[PDB]
């Protein structure tokens, strides 16, 4: 790469005519090395004089978009996973991390489809009640309110008078985990069970 | 062995690095994922470590390198033009291969170069005291300090600056104090009476580089000052003239204050060690 | 060398490094430090309501 | 290969430290001066039986006005108690289950909660709407959170599993400065009121006092043989009390670089699970696995009194940050304000 600043690639058989500057945005990129001459690189097509990147152009689109203008938007019909897997092949770490966040955000929104709902119980006296009902944490839902009779501060105005169940949908937005091998966590779990 | 060992090892290193770069380009990946998860070092670091454990810390290569390097730098010290840049590459090996510390450089070339410099300075001191006067000896040690800076910026590493310079300070000056004061018309006391404050300043910068040198200056200046003062205040013949008794002390005062300003730039100890003597002689006036 | 218990040189090096400055940190004897602490506590004993019970109109847990 | 040097040097370094520490060791005048300023009996009554929680309370953190008390229960709820009225300013449901730590910001605008999710949830306690919208779910923990504390309202240090107590930038969610060196899980975390050192108590029974700016461990205090439950820094930024599974609590002084004093009683073999300093620092409130807590005279090494009136372990203590009374967050689902 020492000629034709608008260097022409043949990514998946698609002629991408892209400037050196965009590719040189992140030198951590496989393509940044193609922007410059190096002797090991002997991957070429002699039918168009354009070098070969035997990866599909269907997911190369969003990758090139991010790399050109520091941000990508994946289509609502194109797999985020495919963009990710095409992403590490050029080794742009920040892009991969951001796409991981996007993927896990999406999967959290589709873990809703399995019957997975996080439930919580709050306790409230009559006065404060609506205050949590109104200013309750955004992204949850009210599910049930039960009045339980009291003799400590008889009936109304007792703290233990009302029980309010709330719930949201199970999510794995930054990530989900099934176990932590750390022993002390298990010890505390056993202690707090009874 | 029909070409000097430093050049061949340097060329082998350069070939190793030029092949290693492209292996880095290949294995950009496992360096990003397998390394930090498995508590292993960086792939470039691992390859440098293997190059270390197979070539440079292996016996014969290390010893032949050290012998060739010491002979070649001694020859350069004697005035022969040699490839200092190959010595640069050697020194950057003995740095970057060492990882965090200074260990391998200390073992291979840093310490033996320090020792050869010390031995060279030893015979330098004996030689320049056996044939030449004190002025040539001091000019030689100062010029060798300058050449230490030259070898730091052209032939050695910046991190090697403070050891070898220290080597010049301890070897040439520390135990060669009295002889610098003595030897006729080349010493400190002899340029004291001449009034040539420039050579006094030369002594001053030379000994400010070595700890406790200012104390030896204080001892010498005070010794000469007290001989002059005792020759002045004491009564000789019928009796010393008021020119040589009252105001002669003032002449000595002006002379030594001129030294204090024009040679030593008015350090506290230097002004005190002469002011006390002036006080002592004034009570004898 | 990462085959030496997976590059234990770094962890041992930082262990030694951390062990270094502990000595260079000041060493001021136990009795004097204890004296400092009792001086602070007794001086502040009057301003600790736990040691100085206070009226019901000036504490928020009987007002 | 070279490790043979590194260990022996370390071996002698500790030796030197011992030689230094034993040199610094003098008679503690506090136990000597048990005649001066006798505290006598201390009797306190609980005046706020805040019973909104219905599961074991794990941590609290009094506000910087000693009015808004954030207390977490492992069910996944935070209660910002209004301690002056026994009212809940906020009941906040957490997506994380089994929260153990709640850190109250110096501004009362953010709150921090860490559970068995490896996620440090940072909740904006107030928005333009008024609902409690989460500000940032800090990710990047390689283990479980055990305690966290704010430095600024955009910088936060946490104590996590797998030898990690890194310092995070809240905005990015990235741990700016990863502190490493512990040989075990890091449970406790106490901040100096100097906001320059944080002392991490790990499972290796050693309290590593760390600088907060870059990676450098100020000291490695070690008097315990058991993992550290809680650390309470003195209000002078010069010493800290440390509890562990052993019935011994220990006071470690920076200036002496050694255990200034010990706090153990044959009467109580239960491990001191929570330590807290009074406003003066004269008294030391110790919570116990025993179903009540006690108070030592921290400069007499004797039980200044007993706070009883629970039926399950007092897993955390809190003291108003001007000193007025003590919250005892027990596993009985009650918080009691002993005044």
């Amino acid at each position: 790469g020492s000629v034709s600043k608008w260097v022409r690639l043949n990514v998946g058989g698609t002629y991408f005519l892209t400037t050196r500057q965009t590719l040189c945005r992140d030198p951590k990129s496989f393509l940044y090395r193609l922007c410059q001459a190096d002797p090991d690189l002997d991957s070429d097509k002699d039918e168009t004089g354009a070098y070969l990147i035997d990866r599909d152009p269907t997911y190369f689109g969003p990758v090139l978009n991010y790399l050109r203008h520091g941000k990508l938007v994946i289509n609502k019909d194109l797999a985020e996973e495919g963009v990710l897997e095409e992403a590490e092949f050029y080794n742009i770490t920040s892009l991969i991390k951001l796409v991981k966040d996007k993927i896990r955000e999406r999967d959290s929104k589709t873990s809703q489809v399995p019957v997975k709902h996080v439930y919580r119980v709050l306790q409230c006296q009559e006065e404060e009640l609506t205050q949590m009902v109104s200013t309750m944490s955004d992204g949850w839902k009210f599910e049930q309110l039960v009045s339980i009779g009291s003799s400590y501060n008889y009936g109304n105005e007792d703290q233990a008078e009302f029980l309010c169940v709330v719930s949201k949908e199970l999510h794995n937005t930054p990530y989900g985990t099934a176990s932590e091998p750390s022993e002390k966590a298990k010890i505390l779990q056993e202690r707090g069970s009874r | 062995l029909n070409n000097n060992f430093l050049q061949t090892l340097n060329q082998a290193w350069n070939d190793h690095q030029t092949a290693m770069v492209m292996i880095r380009d290949i294995l950009m990946y496992m360096d990003r994922v397998y390394v930090q998860q498995n508590n292993v070092e960086n792939v470039y670091n691992l390859g440098l470590i293997i190059f270390r454990d197979q070539v440079v810390r292996y016996g014969c290569i290390r010893d032949h390198l050290r012998q060739t390097l010491l002979d070649m730098i001694a020859r350069e010290r004697k005035g022969e033009v040699v490839d200092r840049g190959a010595i640069r590459n050697a020194c950057q090996m003995l740095m970057i291969l060492g990882l965090e510390g200074r260990s391998v450089y200390e073992e291979d070339f840093e310490a033996p170069f320090l020792e050869m410099s010390a031995e060279f300075f030893q015979m330098e001191s004996q030689k320049f005291l056996a044939e030449n006067s004190a002025s040539v000896y001091i000019k030689k040690v100062e010029a060798r300090i300058n050449e230490e800076i030259e070898r730091v910026m052209h032939c050695l590493d910046k991190s090697t600056e403070e050891p070898i310079v220290k080597v010049v300070e301890r070897e040439l000056i520390s135990k060669h104090m009295k002889t610098i004061v003595e030897m006729e018309n080349s010493g400190l006391v002899h340029m004291l009476k001449n009034g040539k404050t420039e050579d006094l300043g030369c002594m001053y910068k030379l000994f400010s580089r070595v700890p406790n040198g200012l104390k030896t200056m204080c001892e010498c200046m005070s010794s000469y000052l007290r001989e002059q003062g005792k020759a002045l205040v004491s009564e000789e013949g019928e009796g010393k003239n008021p020119v040589d008794y009252i105001q002669g002390l003032l002449d000595l005062k002006s002379r030594f204050d001129r030294f204090l300003l024009e040679s030593f730039n008015n350090d506290r100890l230097f002004k005190q060690t002469i002011a006390g003597d002036f006080e002592y002689f004034l009570n004898l006036n | 060398m990462a085959s030496n218990n997976t590059a234990s040189i770094a962890q041992a090096r930082k262990l030694v490094e951390q062990l270094k400055m502990e000595a260079n940190i000041d060493r001021i004897k136990v009795s004097k430090a204890a004296a400092d602490l009792m001086a602070y506590c007794e001086a502040h004993a009057k301003e600790d309501p736990l040691l100085t019970p206070v009226p019901a109109s000036e504490n928020p847990f009987r007002e | 290969s070279e490790l043979d040097q590194l260990r022996q040097e370390a071996e002698q370094l500790k030796n030197q430290i011992r030689d230094a520490r034993k040199a610094c060791a003098d008679a503690t005048l506090s136990q000597i001066t048990n005649n001066i300023d006798p505290v006598g009996r201390i009797q306190m009554r609980t005046r706020r039986t805040l019973r909104g929680h219905l599961a074991k309370i794990y941590a609290m953190h009094w506000g910087t006005d000693s009015r808004l008390l954030v207390s977490a229960s492992q069910d996944g709820k935070l209660i910002i108690w209004d301690s002056y009225t026994t009212n809940k300013v906020h009941a906040i449901p957490l997506r994380s289950s089994w929260v153990m730590t709640c850190a109250y910001a110096p501004s009362g605008n953010y709150v921090a909660c860490g559970g068995l999710d490896n996620i440090c949830s940072i909740y904006n306690l107030k928005t333009r709407e008024g609902n409690v919208r989460v500000s940032r779910e800090l990710a990047g923990h390689t283990g479980y959170l055990s305690c966290c504390r704010f430095l600024d309202d955009n910088q936060i240090v946490t104590s996590s599993g797998d030898t990690t107590c890194a310092l995070w930038d809240i905005e990015t969610g990235q741990q700016t400065t990863t502190f490493t060196g512990h040989t075990g899980d890091v449970m406790s975390l106490s901040l100096a009121p100097d906001t320059r050192l944080f002392v991490s108590g790990a499972c290796d029974a050693s309290a590593k006092l760390w600088d907060v700016r870059e990676g450098m461990c100020r000291q490695t205090f070690t008097g315990h043989e058991s993992d550290i439950n809680a650390i309470c820094f003195f209000p002078n930024g010069n010493a800290f009390a440390t509890g562990s599974d052993d019935a011994t609590c220990r006071l470690f002084d920076l200036r002496a670089d050694q255990e200034l004093m010990t706090y153990s009683h044959d009467n109580i073999i239960c491990g001191i699970t929570s330590v807290s300093f009074s406003k003066s620092g004269r008294l030391l409130l110790a919570g116990y696995d025993d179903f009540n807590c006690n108070v030592w005279d921290a400069l007499k090494a004797d039980r200044a009194g007993v706070l009883a009136g629970h039926d399950n372990r007092v897993s955390c203590l809190g003291v108003t940050d001007d000193g007025m009374a003590v919250a005892t967050g027990s596993w009985d689902s009650f918080l009691k304000i002993w005044n």
